[PDB]
C-alpha cells in the first residue's frame, strides 16, 4: 500500500511531505579499550527509518490520509514510502534480460548486464532487489565492460539464487508505521488538522 | 537509610534472589528447617 | 471457594465504581485479663454502623496484603494508625501492658447508593471477612525533619495462631510442670499455670524424678 | 565452667558469655565487660537531645513468656540433668491465660 | 448522561471545544526481530481517547459545566460527549428497518438498507452499533444496489446478533474522565475560568 | 478566623485575591483492564484545595496580612475564605424552621423547606450543614412542593442527626494554610513586598 | 559579630541589602488524616532565615565584605545581622526599669513599664529578650495603662526568669551562613562584583 | 555494575530482609551456629 | 514490582552481601553444605 | 580512506568544516588529597577528537558525502581527515633524507634535517612520524643549524627505530565516527540537507 | 609556570581575563539539631578556586595560549594565575629582615618588622609565605608597635620553622588546570576561536 | 561510660564548629617480623604533633563507621589511602610480604 503523496494525489496539496529524515539505524556495540583503539561488534540488521512532517490539514486532506492509515491499521499491510530525492532515472531499460550470478551473501553485487541496459547507477543512489523488499544504498560502482561492481551498505540480507533482477527506479520503503499505538491529531477551532507526523520504519 | 523500609517490602525477592546463587553449588535454603 | 450471594454477584458486575471501607476491631492491650474492651475503627471517610456498632474513622491510615500459599506459614498483615491521634500513642506506648494474646478483625465492607453495607457473606447476610487473628508486634516511628514535614506512623503487627513457630506445648513428666507450682510466700504452691483446675491436686507425677 | 578446648576460640568466648550476661567491647580502643545492671544515676536523654529520628518497635510475639523451663547438671545427682520449672500466676493472669513456656539449659 | 455542549444548550456559546484531539490507542505487543522484520501482535482492545479543551468560560456557563461535571462523578455512570466534526449529517431516513444479518465478526460488516436510506457514508465517518457503546471508523465502503458493504478499523467487538441497528448519525462516546483526581479552575481578575480542559477516554 | 479580603477591609486593595484555583481533590485508585473497561475506586476523602495569588503588597498590607497569618500560626485556628463567585443570594428567608430528616447518609439532601424560604437554589451553587464544616455544590436540584432535593457532589460527610440546618448563603472554607513550613516574602528596594501565594487546603 | 552595612559602616553604601527573603521555617508533624481532618505537631524549633542580595559591589566595598565574612569563618563565632525594614523606632525610652514578671511560658507576656517606655509596638514588629537570642514577631498587642500584653508568634523558647529585659529596637538575629562551603564572586569587565547573596539562618 | 559496592554497605538489612521471608514459615537464619 | 527480574540477574551479589554481615558473627553461608 | 573535502573534490565547495572543534582527550586518574595537593596519574592513552559541523549542503553533494561515509561503514577501514587550519605549508622541502636518531622515547625528539629542510615549525603546529598514525601537537621548538628539538604534547607512543621520517605536512588523523548508530539527514522544502554534523575520534 | 596574561603579553589583548571568579571552597559537615542549633565540622583543607572566560581568539593569540597550556600538560607544571584586582600595593621594603617566631599553626601570624616595612597591609588583601604555595586573605591587621598581627582565613597550613618570610606583592596562585581531560576550542568559519574556559584549582 | 575530662565537656558544649582529626598509626606490613615499623598519618590538611610524633597528612582519605552490638562479632573498620601515593601502593602489592598480626591504632 502507497503512502499518499503528491505524485498520486495532486489535489491533496497539504499531504506532500514538508521534511523528510532518513535515519540510518544500525546498532553496533562499540567498545574503547584503554590503549587508544576502538572496537565495534555488529549483530543486529540495519534498517532506514523516515521520519515524515506535516503542516496543517484541511478537513478533505486530513480524511483521505486518515483514511488510508485506518485502511493501513486495519488490513496490516506495509506501507510504502516514496522519496523524490531518489528517483533520478539513470539506468534504463529491461531488467529481466540482466543476470546475477548466485552465491553472493557479501556486501557487493557483481552482474552482467548483457548490453541491455545503458547509463550507469551513480554512486549514492537507491538499489533494491526484485525479490526482497530491502533498500541499498550503492556507496561505489566500477564497470569492466558488461559486469557490473556495484557495492551497497547493508550487507547483503539475501543469499542471490541467481534469479533476482535488480530495480533501479521505482524504489518504495516497505515500512511499517511506528508510534501508532498512540496516533492522533488535533482539530483546531478555525477547521485544520495539526499535529500530524509519520514515524516509519522499514519492516523488511 | 531509607532502604530497610523498602527491602522488609520485597522480602521474597530477596530470599529468591538468595537461593538463585546457591543453586550454583548444591547448596539450598530448603535445608534449614532440619536445623 | 467461599460462596457469594447472587444478590452481590450482581453489584460487582454491573457497578464500576466501587465504594468499600474496612472495619477493624481490635482488642485493647490492656494490664490484666480482665474485662475486654474493643476499639471500632474504620478506613472510611464517615463512620459506619454494623451491627450497632460505630466504627469510627479518622484514624485508621492503610493496611497492608493478605498474602497465603500452600506451605504453613504465619500469615502477616499490616495495618497503620495515623500516630498524631496522642491518644492511640498511649495505648502502645503505655507501661506495664502486655497485649500478648489480643485478637483483631477487619471486614471488608461495600456501600450502596444509600449508604448502606451490601450483604455479602450468605451465612451472616452482611460483609465479608479480610482477616481475622492475634496481635504480635507494634511499632511508632517518629521523623522529625528540621526543615519541611515530619510524620509520625504507628503500624500494629497482626498474624495467625501459629505465630510463634518455636513453641514447645507439651505436658513433661513432673510434678512441678503438672501443678504448675509456684513459690507464692514460702511454699510452692500450684497455681493456674496448670493446663486444667483439676491438675492443682493431682500427684501422679510425683516420683518420676527417682524412676 | 567446662570449655571444651576443640571449639573455636570465638565460639568458646561467645559461650562463657551469655551464661552471665556480658558484652565484650572494643570501642574506645581496649577491651571492655560490661554486665547488665540497674543504676539510681543513669544518663538523661531527651529527645529534643537527638537528631530527631525514633523508632519503637516490640515484637511482644515470639519473646514475651508466663513460665520457664530450665535444666543444669547438677551434683547433687550424678552429675546428670534437673529440671527447674515454675510458673508465674501474674504473667498469666495477663495475656489472657495464654500458655507460653521458655525453655533454658 | 450527556456532556452539555452548544447543540444541547444554545444559551451557553461558551461550551463547546475549542479544540479536541482524536487520538487513537490500540496496545500492541510490537516485537523487532534482529532480521530487520516487525512483528506486532493485537491483544488489548482499542479505545478512543478525546481531549476536549474549553474557551474562555464566564462564571455562569462554567457552574452549569462543572455542576454536569460532579454530578457525573456522584452518580457514577458514564459521560457521552458528541464531536461536532463528524456531525455532518451524510445519512438521511431511519434505520429502523435496516437488518444487519447475523454472524458477522471481524472489521468487515453486510447491512441491508431493504431500499430506506438516502446518502452514501464516505469513509473517515464514524459509525456505531445500536446495541453496543463502541465507535467505529468508516475506512471504505463499497455498495451493489442496496446492500452496504463497510470496513471498521476496530474489529466489531461482539458478533452480530441479527438485530443491532447502524447509527449512522448522533454518536455519542461512552467516555470517562481521567482529570478527575485534581480538577482545579482558575478565576482570572477578567472574570472567566482560563485553561479549562478534559481529558477523557472511551471506556469499553 | 476569617483571612482578610476587601470586604471586610477594603483599606488594602492590595489584599485581594488575584486569582483563586479551586481544585477537586478526590483521590481514587483508577485500573485499566485490558478488555477496555476502566474502573475506579474510592476510599479516601475529598477536599476543596483553595490557592491564592497576591500583587505587591505596600508594607502596611503586607503588615496586615502577615500579623493575621502570625496569629493563625499562633493559635492554630483555621482560616475561612470566602469567595466573591459563590455569593449570589438565592435562598432567603430563616434556615431554623426547615428539617432534615435524619438518617441520610448518601450523597443527596432531602429537605422540607416548610414555605419557609423564597427562591431556589441553582446547580453548582455552595451548600453547606449547619452542623459541618464541609463544604457541598449543589450537582441537581428538584422541588416537589415544599420538599427540596438536593443533590450534593462529596458524599455526606456527616449522617444527618435531624437538627442540622442548611446554609446557603454566607459559606466560608475551614481551612488549613498549606506551604506554611517555608513562607516567606522577599522585600525589593522600592518598598513593596512580592512573591506572596497561599495554599490553603480544607481541614474540615 | 556584626555584619557590615550602611549604619555601620557609612563610607561604603554599596553594602546594605538590594533585597531581603525574611522565611518562616517551622517544621512540623504534618499528617492528612482520611476523613478530611489535617493533623499537625510541632516538635521542631522554629528559626527565621534571611536571603540578602547585594547590588553591585566595588573592589573596596567586596574587599571589606568578604573580610568581614571570613573572619566570621575563621573565628567560628555567631554572625549578627539587623534587618533595616524593622527599625521603625516606634518605642522610646530605656528598658531597663521594665520588670517581666517570672514563671511565664507560651506566647503570651506580660511586661510593665513602670511608666518609662513612650510608644506602641504595632503587631507585625520585631521583639526579642534581653538574655536569649531569639527574635519574635508580635502578633497582637493589648496594653491596659501600664501593663503591656504582648502575643508573639514564635513560643517563648526559654522560661522568663523576671530579670529579661524588652528589647524594642536594635535587634539582632543570631545567625550562620549557608553558602560558605561554596562562595564564589565573579568580577565583571566593568569593574563590579555581581550576583552577591547570602544564604543566612537563624542558630538557636 | 557497581551495585555491588552498594550491597557491601548495606549488607545488615539485606540479612534482615532474608530472615523476614524465611520467618514466614519456620525456617530462620539463627540456625545456622550450629553447623 | 520489576525488582525481581532484577534481582535475579544479581544474585550473586546478593548473596555476598547476605555473607557479610553473617560473618560479623560466626556464622556462614558455607554451613549448608552438610545439611 | 579519506574523507571528501574541497581539496579532494573542489566541484563541491558545500562541503568543507562549518566549523571544527579539536578537543584534547586524555583519561587521568585525578585524586584531591586533603592536604589540597592534587594527584593524576596518566595510564590512558590520549586521542584528539575532531567534531565537525556542515553547512547546508545540497543534494548531490550530501549524496556524495553519505557515498563515501557508507562505503567507511561497509569496508570497515579508517577514516582519514585534514584539518585545514593546520595546513599552512611552513616547512618547505622532501623529508625523505631527514633522519631520526633511533631509541627515543617521551615527549622530546632529535631529528637532523641534514641541511634539506627550509621553514621553521612554530609552536602549535602538527606533527606526525612516517609509520605511527598518531597525531601531535609541537609545543616548543630550538634548533641548532641544521638538528632540530621538537617538543610533542602526547609522548611518543613508540620509539623511534631510526627510520621513521618526519611529517610536517599533509597530516590526516585515522578517525572513526561515533555518530554512525543513528545518523539521520533532513531534507526541507528549500531543497537542502541542514544540520550535517560528524563526531569523529581518532582511533589508536 | 605564568599563565599568560595582558601584564607579560600585551601583544594579544584577547589572551585578558573577560571574568574571573575566585571560588571560595571549604568542605564542611553542616548539621542542623531539631533543637534549632546548626553544627558544623571541618576536616578537609580550603582551595582557592578560579574561573577564566574568554572571549573571541584569533588565531595567533590562540596559538600562543593553546602553546602555553600544552607546555604545562607536558611538562606537569603548575600554572600561575595573576589576579590584577588584588595587586595594591601597600606594604613596601624588604623581607627579609623581618622575623616570624616559630611555632605558629593556627590561623594567625605574629611578626616583627623590625621597623624595615613601610605601609600597612588592608583586610581583605592576599597575603603568602615564602616557604608555602598557599595563598591566605588577611581578615584583621592590628598593629601595636613593630610586631603585626595578620589574621588569615585558611589556616596555617604550614607550621613556622622561623625562616618563612611573608610576602605581600606579587602573588600567584600554584594553579592546576581542571577540566584539561576534555579540552576543547571550536573553531568557526570566520576565523577566530570561541568556547574556551579555564577552570582552575589551587593545587598547593 | 567512658569518663571525660570536665575540661573537654565544657568545650564540647560551648562550641559548635568543632575541628576533628583521627591520627593512625598502622605497621608496616614487613616480609620478617624483626623491628617494628610505623606509619603515622592524619585526616587533618596539617600535619599534627602528639606525643613528639609528627602525622603526616596527604594520605588518609576516608574512614568507616566502628560498630558493637551486644553479641560477639569482629569489629570491622576500614580507612582508604588515596592510592595514587606510589608509595603506599608498594607497600600493600609488595611481593613476600605479610600482614597477618599487624596492628593499628586511631
Amino acid at each position: 500500500m502507497r503512502l499518499p503523496d503528491p505524485y498520486t494525489n495532486p489535489e491533496y496539496p497539504g499531504l506532500g511531505f514538508e521534511s523528510v529524515n532518513l535515519v540510518d539505524n544500525d546498532p553496533m556495540i562499540r567498545d574503547e579499550l584503554p590503549n587508544g583503539k576502538v572496537k565495534e561488534v555488529k549483530i543486529s540488521a540495519q534498517y532506514w527509518g523516515i521520519n515524515i512532517s506535516y503542516p496543517e490539514l484541511f478537513p478533505d486532506e486530513y480524511a483521505f490520509l486518515d483514511s488510508r492509515l485506518l485502511e493501513y491499521k486495519r488490513t496490516g499491510d506495509y506501507l510504502d514510502v516514496l522519496l523524490p530525492q531518489y528517483e533520478a532515472f539513470r539506468v534504463r531499460g529491461d531488467t529481466k534480460s540482466v543476470t546475477i550470478p548466485a552465491g553472493q551473501k557479501g556486501s557487493q553485487i557483481i552482474l552482467n548486464t548483457n548490453g541491455t541496459l545503458t547509463g550507469q547507477p551513480k554512486a549514492g543512489d537507491l538499489f533494491k532487489l526484485s525479490t526482497h523488499p530491502k533498500v541499498y544504498k550503492i556507496t561505489n560502482f566500477s564497470s569492466s565492460g558488461n559486469v557490473w561492481n556495484i557495492s551497497l551498505y547493508p550487507d547483503l540480507f539475501i543469499t542471490t539464487t541467481g534469479s533476482e533482477k535488480p530495480v533501479f527506479n521505482g524504489i518504495l520503503f516497505r515500512t511499517k508505521l511506528m508510534n501508532g499505538d498512540s496516533f492522533g491529531s488535533t482539530l483546531n477551532n478555525n477547521g485544520t488538522y495539526s499535529g500530524i507526523s509519520l514515524s516509519l520504519r522499514e519492516s523488511l | 537509610a531509607s532502604f530497610r523500609d523498602f527491602a522488609s517490602n520485597n522480602s521474597t525477592a530477596f530470599r529468591d534472589a538468595v537461593e538463585l546463587a546457591l543453586n550454583e553449588n548444591g547448596t539450598t535454603l530448603k535445608s534449614l528447617g532440619n536445623s | 471457594m467461599k460462596k457469594i450471594l447472587d444478590s452481590a454477584k450482581n453489584y460487582l458486575n454491573t457497578h464500576d465504581k466501587l465504594k468499600t471501607a474496612c472495619l477493624i476491631a481490635l482488642e485493647l492491650p490492656s494490664s490484666s485479663g480482665s474485662a475486654a474492651t474493643y476499639i471500632y475503627l474504620t478506613d472510611y471517610f464517615r463512620d459506619v454502623t454494623y451491627n450497632g456498632i460505630l466504627y469510627r474513622s479518622g484514624k485508621v491510615k492503610s493496611i497492608s496484603s493478605h498474602k497465603q500459599n500452600r506451605q504453613l506459614s504465619i500469615g502477616s498483615l499490616s495495618f497503620t494508625i495515623t500516630g498524631t491521634a496522642e491518644d492511640e500513642v498511649l495505648k502502645l506506648v503505655q507501661n506495664g501492658v502486655s497485649f500478648l494474646d489480643r485478637g483483631i478483625t477487619i471486614h471488608q465492607a461495600i456501600i450502596n447508593e444509600e449508604g448502606n453495607i451490601l450483604p455479602v457473606d450468605p451465612d451472616t447476610d452482611g460483609p465479608l471477612l479480610f482477616f481475622r487473628g492475634r496481635i504480635t508486634g507494634g511499632g511508632i516511628k517518629d521523623n522529625v525533619n528540621t526543615s519541611g514535614i515530619g510524620t509520625s506512623v504507628i503500624t500494629w503487627n497482626c498474624s495467625n495462631q501459629f505465630y510463634d513457630f518455636d513453641r514447645v506445648n507439651g505436658r513433661y513428666t513432673d510434678d512441678a510442670s503438672h501443678r504448675g507450682l509456684e513459690v507464692v510466700n514460702g511454699t510452692l504452691q500450684p497455681s493456674n499455670g496448670a493446663k486444667r483446675p483439676e491438675y492443682q491436686e493431682d500427684y501422679g507425677f510425683f516420683h518420676s524424678n527417682k524412676s | 565452667t567446662i570449655l571444651d578446648t576443640s571449639e573455636s576460640v570465638f565460639k568458646n568466648v561467645q559461650g562463657i558469655l551469655e551464661s552471665f550476661g556480658g558484652a565484650i567491647n572494643n570501642l574506645s580502643g581496649e577491651y571492655r565487660i560490661t554486665v547488665e545492671k540497674y543504676s539510681t544515676n543513669p544518663l538523661r536523654i531527651n529527645f529534643l537531645d537527638t537528631y530527631g529520628d525514633l523508632d519503637l518497635s516490640d515484637t511482644t510475639g515470639r519473646n514475651k513468656f508466663n513460665s520457664v523451663q530450665a535444666s543444669l547438671v547438677d551434683p547433687a545427682l550424678s552429675w546428670k540433668t534437673n529440671s527447674i520449672t515454675f510458673y508465674n500466676s501474674k504473667f498469666k493472669e495477663q495475656d489472657k491465660g495464654l500458655d507460653k513456656k521458655l525453655q533454658l539449659s
